[PDB]
């Protein structure tokens, strides 16, 4: 019938409006006037699908098939939600059979080149994307995902164009308020104005309103004091990353440390207990700790969390996996702030605050945001290296005149391990002389042996961590030997100087580059050490840095290596040159506790501020480069003039310590202040102002 | 990394 086909057609606007209800509403409609009406399934399976209620949609797309089973867009949309429920093997099927039916289905190619993403094939990813852009060339999502596999391998073929037709694409939809084709948590990779990457996460939120306003729910009435909480602030910390993983090695220490006579925290998992230390002590030290991955509807999730009373909903994901921020849309608490997990704007209005600080985010550039700027007296960045890493607070020398960063010993023990040899001399930093016993080591590390035993002490090889204790290489244990570090065990160079960066090389772009060949270009003297993150980057690294007047063996590689081997070997740089499109945050956090001095070159963008804010907190302002040629003379200084570069390392080493930057019981406090600083604000009956 | 995993951020 064509008075089904009506409803179809109008069930297909009512969806491209958002309105979620109606289009499911007119689509069963349809099936009702005509059910044998296959698009009228595959469309209904959609909006099912968009409401997250998978096995339905499965149900629908199988019918369509049923009806019409060389229906290419079923397959192909079934395999989004077999996608979506973790089914990768089924979505392929669904991909690969769409493609089949029909080889010119462009979408059909496109979300096959994202499974291959998803699972890092990105070389087969690129083939089936450019595929895609082939057949329908004006193809804004297989051209976006292409730009962001190109950016994952550093692949910068027509770099400036690409930027250009980026910007254009998401012009285009912006003006369309279709949902733009560059994901929100990329867009500090592109040179979008600020206000198109405020506009990016502000289409973002609004996918969330429309998938609740289908839930009619009545605002939430909000406690306008602290009487039922015994004179407490409720915080509740929202977050997928309660577990194995970068936010949970930042901030497991911090609900533990809140003060039970003040505050009261809840913590709201949005994924699943992992088995990690991790995990479990976040559950051990909240007060509360609930599990909304058991709840995944996010009307009652919502109801929970505003049953417990919260003062404040910390944001702790954004727009990163595992989010679901539908909980926030429905706003069940009067303050809700994005905290630590997302370096970027949320765009959405039901986010009250950003906690930042004043060098991540200048009152000067609050344009950026949509959210109200909420600011820690330091830096709001944080890590838990103090807990996870304590024998790393110390280090000892071989003497093989005298190197900071060759042959490092790490250990807990390490003070008695000293204590127990004829000869040790102090400059303060242990130094062993080169006998019978430091010989033995670095036999051990030249043989590639596991450990052996000084004086009944175990010696570990820092290369055999996950055989000795994998839970002290995940950085869920403390290690309990003593471990030997050199730059032997990397190839790295004994006599020049030592540049690392250890982040992912999608933060690299040609400017960075070609800024760390004019660096080692003028140290004649040194290599630039870089991770295979990922290995298929590698090659496009070495070439344009051929094609920049450097040679191969200047750039020495390293596999990623498990978490506390990665944070113990930046001990064995003497340099870490920070990537200024998007900085390390974490990883910036983890070369600072190693004691490497680290070069940066602060921009507009909150990610690309994050390391400028770390290091004025730790109180380095002289790493700070205000431009390109800063950077490069920052960097050149501290490979050529050795006594400032010895200098600049003993203040980071001891400033780990000495200065905020590592310290969450401070940090944990400071944030209090702040939360009240959030909470009277509105309890005299204001809306959020900017907090500093 | 190779032998394990080295969680990152992601977008959802
Ligand atoms: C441009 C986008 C940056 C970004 O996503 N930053 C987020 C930051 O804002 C959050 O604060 C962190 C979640 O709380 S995650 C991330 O910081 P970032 O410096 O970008 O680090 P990631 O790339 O997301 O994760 C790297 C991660 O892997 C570890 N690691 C690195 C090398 C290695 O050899 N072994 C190893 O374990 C780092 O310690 C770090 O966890």
């Amino acid at each position: 019938p064509t008075h089904a086909d009506s409803l179809n057609n109008l069930a297909n606007i009512k969806r491209e409006q958002g309105n979620i209800e109606e289009a499911v509403r007119l689509y069963r409609k349809a099936l009702e006037v005509f059910p044998e009406f296959a698009a009228a399934h595959s469309n209904l399976a959609s909006v099912l699908q968009q409401q997250g209620k998978l096995q339905e949609a499965l149900m629908h797309y199988k019918e369509a098939i049923r009806i019409s089973p060389t229906f290419a867009d079923a397959y192909s949309n079934m395999g989004n939600t077999l996608k979506e429920m973790q089914d990768v093997q089924g979505a392929l099927q669904c991909y690969t059979r769409a493609i089949q039916i029909n080889p010119a289905f462009a979408d059909a190619h496109s979300n096959l080149a994202s499974i291959h993403k998803d699972s890092g094939n990105i070389p087969e990813a690129i083939a089936s994307y450019r595929t895609a852009l082939k057949l329908k060339p004006d193809f804004p999502d297989a051209y976006c995902n292409l730009a962001h596999c190109l950016q994952i391998v550093c692949d910068w073929t027509d770099y400036d164009e690409r930027m250009k037709k980026l910007v254009s694409i998401v012009a285009d939809q912006l003006e369309k308020n279709r949902l733009p084709s560059v994901h929100p948590h990329h867009s500090m990779l592109y040179p979008l104005s600020h206000g198109f990457r405020k506009a990016i996460a502000e289409r973002h939120g609004n996918l969330c309103l429309d998938k609740i306003n289908v839930l009619h729910k009545p605002p939430y009435e909000h406690p306008k004091d602290l009487k039922l909480s015994d004179g407490r602030l409720r915080v509740g910390y929202v977050s997928s990353d309660f577990g194995n993983h970068p936010t949970s090695h930042l901030m497991q220490s911090i609900p533990g440390m809140h003060n039970p006579d003040k505050f009261e925290v809840f913590c709201y998992a949005l994924s699943p207990d992992d088995g990690t230390n991790f995990r479990v002590k976040v559950m051990a030290e909240a007060n509360h700790f609930i599990d909304l991955s058991q709840i995944p509807c996010n009307g009652k999730a919502a109801d929970r969390i505003h049953q417990d009373g919260i003062h404040i909903l910390v944001n702790m994901n954004g727009y990163t996996k595992g989010a679901r921020n539908e909980l926030f849309a429905l706003r069940p608490a009067p303050i809700q702030a994005m905290w630590l997990g997302y370096p970027g704007t949320s765009g959405a209005l039901f986010m009250d605050y950003i906690i930042t600080d004043q060098e991540t985010s200048p009152a000067e550039v609050a344009e950026q945001y949509s959210e109200k700027l909420a600011y820690m007296p330091h830096t709001f960045f944080i890590g838990d290296h103090a807990n996870m890493f304590p024998h790393l607070k110390k280090k000892a020398v071989i003497d093989f005149h005298i190197y900071d960063n060759r042959i490092v010993l790490n250990g807990i023990d390490l003070k008695a391990f000293l204590d127990s040899l004829p000869d040790v001399k102090i400059v303060n930093m242990p130094v062993i002389p080169m006998n019978t016993i430091a010989e033995a080591v670095i036999e051990m590390i030249n043989r590639g042996q596991i450990q052996i035993t000084i004086n009944g002490f175990s010696i570990s090889n820092g290369l055999a961590t996950t055989q000795i204790n994998n839970k002290a290489a995940t950085g869920e244990e403390v290690p309990r030997t003593i471990i030997v570090t050199t730059r032997s065990q990397y190839g790295l160079p004994e006599d020049a100087i030592v540049y690392c960066n250890f982040n992912q090389l999608y933060k690299i772009d040609p400017s960075t580059l070609q800024m760390w060949a004019n660096i080692l270009k003028r140290v004649p003297n040194s290599v630039l050490w870089l991770l295979r993150f990922p290995a298929v980057g590698e090659p496009n690294i070495q070439q344009y840095a051929q094609n920049m007047g450097l040679p191969q063996n200047r750039i020495i590689f390293s596999p990623v290596a498990p978490k506390e081997e990665h944070v113990r070997r930046g001990q064995l740089a003497d340099v870490c040159l920070d990537t200024p499109l998007c900085n390390g945050h974490t990883t910036g956090m983890d070369v600072l506790w190693a004691g490497t001095p680290m070069v940066t070159m602060p921009g507009e963008t909150l990610a690309s501020r994050v390391a400028a804010s770390q290091l004025t907190c730790l109180g380095c302002l002289e790493l700070i480069a205000k431009n390109r040629q800063e950077y490069e003379d920052i960097a050149v200084k501290l490979g050529t003039d050795l006594e400032y570069l010895k200098k600049v390392r003993g203040k980071v080493w001891k400033q780990r310590i000495s200065s905020p930057l590592f310290n969450t019981k401070q940090y944990t406090m400071e944030l209090e202040r702040l939360y009240l600083q959030m909470w009277e604000h509105y309890a005299a009956g204001n809306k959020p102002d900017h907090m500093i | 990394y190779p032998g394990g995993s080295t969680p990152v951020s992601s977008a959802n």
